[PDB]
């Protein structure tokens, strides 16, 4: 019979820097 | 007789996610 | 008789994108 599975390979590697925000609202006005 | 060797292991966990993104453009002027 | 361990497993996935970042600034007045 075939031996033990392997272990599970290390975690990944961190994502990308997210979308950016939305514009900002208007100054004032007033 | 001896058997095959196991199966390769399940990958690892999915990483952290990234950053959050950068914060919007200024908004417009008033 | 039982074979031998397996290889191990890949690395994960890259981790998914950032959540979307905070509104930016006020405009000027």
């Amino acid at each position: 019979p075939d031996g033990d599975r392997g272990p599970r390979g290390p975690p990944g590697y961190p994502g990308d820097d997210g979308p950016e925000g939305d514009p900002g609202p208007p100054g004032d006005p007033g | 007789p001896k058997g095959r060797p196991g199966p390769k292991g399940f990958p690892g966990y999915p990483g952290p996610r990234g950053r959050p993104g950068k914060k919007g453009p200024r908004g417009p002027p008033g | 008789s039982k074979g031998d361990p397996g290889p191990p497993g890949d690395r994960g996935p890259k981790g998914p994108p950032g959540y979307k970042g905070p509104p930016g600034d006020k405009g000027f007045r």
